């Protein structure tokens, strides 16, 4: 139709009280924008975080008032840099440094001399990955000057019980020595000394073959055992291996436990072995080394 | 286990 | 004559009553961010064993797969957590800078940009540790020392929004600290992007292309100015205007720094202050596009 | 030049000023939004449409003339 | 971008 002249006026006078109406609005949102901005800065929260207090391994750590069980850097007296690790903490005050750990198989436990090393897996405060921690680092921690040191291995198999079997003077050489396994003497434990060898029932020299004392370290691309053949390399693993292995608790994941001479591509056993509490068709679902100055363990 |  | 005058009373009252709603679904839009930022986003990134001096080392020592590790790259500092890329050209590359989405806000102070900000890494989904990298700035002071370490070269990727992408390489690269307002410095250009960092943006022309020089530039932010653009007038500064900090001359043949526009395209009145703010990269899309995919990552050199 | 043609003169380039200025807004807080994916629990699912903002800007225009 |  057409809007009257003298509505103009009217008309004119409200676009303006509604234009200035939205402009204040504008700048009301604006400063809100403002705000949610100083919301939005921080990261997202990280679960895992590494605990302040360090020393020359676990047990200096819970010495010096730590109370529990998590990712901690340590640094040796004779390390250049310092490493993170996982600290095993009881309510004795005992500091475990853990240098193995198997669960799930989520970590494929055939690498090379550089990677076993260097370290391999993963690090979690839960303590709920599978890793090894470095040969290189395992050295440092068990030979710092006049410290006699002691290891843990801990076993379970798919049916709820547990066993362990502890070892004195714990000891890891150097590269220039293959990083060689000694220890004074088997400590005891309801897994059984393994590493003494195990009289497997296929020759009367298997109890000496498969003894692990003394043993320089093992992988594919790095042959060290005392045998002609490749047993990092058939074993499929990295370990102290002789001709070859009474505990292997390096080997393939084997889920369930029982497996079979079929279930191997090179007929040999590789599965996560430990002789004296299982038989060699057995393999492990759970497996931790971990190490202690000796004069804590009693 | 050992080996032949 | 007279049909005008009400013909304007009719299409101004429609589209101030427009404006009136597109402010109300933007201030429900913000009460809604403000309810959920009263949580925060969570990760949980398992720490590799292997660690080292820097990515570099790290592949070295065995690590070959493209996650977040902690490096430390001197005794004196301590060591934090960085993405090492492990896929890309052999591997070792260190991770200063990435843009994937806009999860993070990158108009940031002085003293976060030294520091460093966002997310190294987020969860891969179904699993323990982090595989895919976050949103982040490394941090100046991080920045600068990991270069003076020795001889440092850059790679800097990027990727339209059609999945297309290129990449600018850098074999010297260095970052002096913050007493030198981190001073950058790059030479030895090869690759696909254009060398926008050394000569400036491809399209302009002699002083106009100068001006856009970021090579010897300083390290500027919205409240710390040190670009090449000497002025009296506050809001006449870089930083402040494409948003973010970085090594501003007069300002930018690349902005990697800039705010995330959804898209690709994007234009002069879309823009904050109208400058070309947001991830672009001249002598590549030229000024009005930004990037889906931008990252900066070093590694040592050898020749 | 009449008293309210002065009054519609203004208003003509009150709401291009603000035309403008929403339209800028409005990506604003679509990256501001976005840049809280990365510290907040969640960031709201949204889309910006520029086509209605580009579309009242033309029709502004004819009506300008 | 540039700026004279
Ligand atoms: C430097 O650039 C300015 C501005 O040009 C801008 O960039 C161009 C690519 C184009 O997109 C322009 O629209 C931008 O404004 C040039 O400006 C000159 O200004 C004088 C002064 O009025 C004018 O007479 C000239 O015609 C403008 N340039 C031309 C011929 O278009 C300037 O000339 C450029 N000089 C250099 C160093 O190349
Ligand atoms: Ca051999
Ligand atoms: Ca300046």
């Amino acid at each position: 139709y057409e809007a009257s002249i003298l509505t103009h006026d009217s008309s004119i006078r409200y676009l303006q009280e509604i234009y200035n109406s939205n402009n204040q609005k504008i700048v009301n949102l604006k400063e809100k924008v403002a705000q949610l901005e100083a919301q939005c800065q921080e990261p997202c929260k990280d679960t895992v975080q590494i605990h302040d207090i360090t020393g020359k391994d676990c047990q200096d750590i819970a010495n010096k008032g730590a109370k529990q069980s998590g990712l901690y850097f340590i640094k040796p007296l004779k390390a250049n840099q310092q490493f993170l690790v996982y600290c095993e903490i009881d309510g004795s005050g005992n500091g475990w440094t853990v240098f193995q750990k198997r669960l799930d198989g989520s970590v494929d436990f055939k690498k090379n001399w550089i990677q076993y090393k260097e370290g391999f897996g993963h690090l979690s405060p839960t303590g709920t990955t599978e890793f090894w921690l470095g040969n290189e680092k395992i050295h440092l921690i068990s030979t710092q000057s006049a410290i006699p040191y002691a290891l843990r291995v801990e076993l379970e198999d798919w049916n709820g019980r547990t066993s362990t079997a502890d070892y004195a003077m714990f000891k890891v050489g150097p590269e220039a020595d293959k990083y060689r396994l000694t220890y004074a003497y088997f400590a005891g434990g309801d897994a059984g000394d393994a590493f003494d060898g195990f009289d497997f029932g296929d020759d009367p020299s298997d109890k000496f073959f498969t003894s692990h004392n003394g043993m320089q370290f093992s992988t594919w691309d790095n042959d060290n055992d005392k045998f002609e053949g490749n047993c990092a390399e058939q074993d499929g693993s990295g370990w102290w291996m002789n001709k070859c292995h009474a505990g292997h608790l390096n080997g393939v994941y084997y889920q369930g436990g029982t497996y079979s001479k079929a279930s191997t591509p090179n007929g040999y056993d590789n599965g996560i072995i430990w002789a004296t509490w299982k038989t060699r068709w057995y393999s492990m679902k759970k497996t931790t080394m971990k190490i202690i100055p000796f004069n804590r363990l009693t | 286990g050992p080996r032949v | 004559v007279n049909s005008n005058i009400p013909t304007n009373l009719r299409v101004l009252r429609s589209i101030l009553e427009n404006l009136r709603s597109k402010i109300q679904k933007l201030e429900s839009d913000v009460s809604a961010q403000m309810e959920y930022c009263r949580t925060p986003c969570t990760v949980s990134c398992n720490i590799p064993v292997v660690s080292g001096k820097e990515c570099e080392e790290i592949i070295r020592k065995g690590g070959e797969t493209s996650e977040m590790y902690l490096i430390q790259p001197d005794s004196s500092v301590k060591p934090y957590r960085v993405y090492c890329d492990m896929n890309t050209e052999n591997g070792g590359w260190t991770v200063i800078q990435n843009r994937q989405d806009g999860s993070v806000d990158f108009g940031r102070k002085w003293d976060p940009y030294k520091q460093g900000f966002g997310n190294v890494a987020t969860n891969t989904d179904g699993k323990n540790y982090c595989g895919l990298p976050g949103e982040y700035w490394l941090g100046n002071d991080k920045i600068s020392q990991l270069t003076r370490m020795g001889p440092t070269e850059l790679l800097i990727e990027m990727e339209d929004w059609k999945g297309d992408k290129v990449k600018a390489h850098y074999g010297g690269f260095t970052v002096q600290n913050e007493a030198n307002k981190y001073q950058i410095s790059v030479n030895k250009y090869r690759g696909t992007a254009g060398n926008a960092l050394m000569d400036g943006a491809s399209q302009l022309m002699g002083e106009n292309r100068t001006m856009t020089i970021h090579n010897g530039m300083f390290f500027s932010t919205y409240d710390r100015d040190n670009d090449g653009w000497l002025t009296s007038d506050p809001r006449k500064q870089c930083s402040k205007e494409d948003g973010g900090g970085w090594w501003y001359n007069r300002c930018h043949a690349a902005n990697p720094n800039g705010r995330y526009y959804w898209g690709g395209q994007y234009t002069w009145d879309m823009a904050k202050h109208g400058t070309d703010d947001g991830v672009v990269w001249m002598n590549w899309k030229g000024s009005w596009y930004s990037m889906r995919k931008m990252s900066m990552k070093i590694r040592p050199f050898f020749p | 030049v009449i008293e309210k043609v002065q009054h519609i003169q203004l208003l003509q380039k009150n709401v291009r000023a603000q035309l403008v200025d929403m339209k800028r807004l409005e990506v604003d807080i679509d990256i501001k939004i976005r840049s809280c994916r990365g510290s907040c629990s969640r960031a709201l699912a949204r889309e910006v449409d520029l086509k209605d903002y580009e579309d009242q800007q033309k029709q502004l225009e004819q009506v300008i003339a």
